[PDB]
């Protein structure tokens, strides 16, 4: 299988040139189809100081079928289900937002950064969060319900960071 | 006058000649110049933040020889 070699090169490529704010590893060494993703909230954001954890599931078709991105940390976001699963256009099986064999994990991860920056209020996985996000943006930041939920979850990741032995940069 | 870079999803690096006060809206005008992608669909990312138009390069402290990451959003 070519998927195995493709994932080894992509792990090595993303560990030699990390996507900023992302740290990728293997859930268990020897299984290249199951990745641990440790994301870090950047400064000057409501996610600042956070330590979020997720996982990638790659198919044996890779890269001819999209992988699956699933947060372990609870996230309040218009495009993240209660399960943690993220509904991104690129992860959906079938232009630069749809999955092709040319797309890679660096493309996925950067697309997740964009999606965390700007929710897709057109296809909400969490309707209650999408309807809560829009009153935040229409109030021009005045309504703090959404940013309070986000900041509560961001505050709790400090317990997660201590357990995993991670110094938040 | 500076010289910044713009990496894309396919892998190409796009070096552009800008000033520290160039608005982000003008930085993507230069990217329609070189790649023909409409500026309304472009998304530049620097330090995990999507740079918003209506702000300068100096508002996000983008220095010389910096690399931005372009992603596309139909919207
Ligand atoms: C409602 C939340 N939105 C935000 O925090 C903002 C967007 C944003 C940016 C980055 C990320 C993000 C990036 C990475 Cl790489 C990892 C993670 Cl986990 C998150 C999340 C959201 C919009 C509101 N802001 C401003 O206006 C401030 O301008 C000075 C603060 C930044």
């Amino acid at each position: 299988p070519s998927s195995q070699k493709a994932l080894l090169l992509e792990l090595k490529g993303l560990q030699e040139e990390p996507v900023e704010g992302f740290r990728v590893t293997l859930v268990d060494e020897g299984d290249l189809y199951n990745w641990e993703v440790a994301i870090f909230g950047p400064p000057n954001t409501y996610y600042e100081g956070g330590y979020f954890k997720a996982r990638l599931k790659f198919p044996i078709d890779y890269p001819y079928s999209p992988p699956a991105f699933r947060f372990l940390t609870k996230m309040w976001h218009p495009n993240i289900y209660e399960t943690g699963d993220v509904c991104i256009s690129i992860l959906h099986p079938p232009p630069s937002e749809r999955w092709n064999p040319t797309q890679n994990v660096r493309t996925i991860l950067l697309s997740v950064i964009s999606l965390l920056n700007e929710p897709n209020t057109f296809s909400p996985a969490n309707v209650d969060a999408s309807v809560m996000y829009r009153k935040w943006k229409e109030s021009k930041g005045k309504d703090r319900e959404y940013t309070d939920i986000i900041r509560k979850q961001v505050l709790g990741t400090k317990v997660d960071a201590e357990r995993d032995g991670v110094k938040v940069p | 006058g500076m010289q910044i870079f713009v990496k894309t999803l396919t892998g190409k690096t796009i070096t552009l000649e800008v000033e520290p006060s160039d608005t982000i809206e003008n930085v993507k005008a230069k990217i329609q110049d070189k790649e023909g992608i409409p500026p309304d669909q472009q998304r530049l990312i620097f330090a995990g933040k999507q740079l918003e138009d209506g702000r300068t390069l100096s508002d996000y402290n983008i220095q010389k020889e910096s690399t931005l990451h372009l992603v596309l959003r139909l919207r």
